[PDB]
């Protein structure tokens, strides 16, 4: 297929486009705040190998 | 919980056999398998002692 569409950004609030994504990071203490989202490591309770996600 | 882990490997010194002018297959295990080292390593000689 072929799709056309728009992305425009006037400034401050006047942001327009189809599908805004608009990620939510507030509340997370981030290593590199431009990352979006965050990593956690647990390590198993029986096996002691790492588990990351 | 807790525990401790180690990784190592052991092996046979080239020419330990002493009995040959050449290796088999040219790529050999360095591990102490029966065929590779049981009773064969020239660096060591064992004697049992009786009568003490």
């Amino acid at each position: 297929y072929v799709i056309v569409g728009v992305v425009e950004n006037i400034g401050e609030k006047e942001i327009v486009g189809s599908i805004f994504y608009a990620p939510y990071t507030e509340g997370l203490d981030l290593d590199d705040p431009e990352h979006v989202g965050a990593f956690k490591v647990v390590v198993d309770p029986e096996s002691l190998q790492p588990s990351i996600g | 919980v807790m525990g401790f882990k180690t990784r190592y490997g052991i092996g046979i010194n080239p020419f330990a056999e002493s009995a040959a002018q050449a290796p088999a297959s040219r790529i050999q295990s360095g591990m102490p398998s029966i065929l590779n080292s049981l009773g064969k390593n020239a660096y060591f000689r064992r004697v049992y002692v009786k009568g003490i």
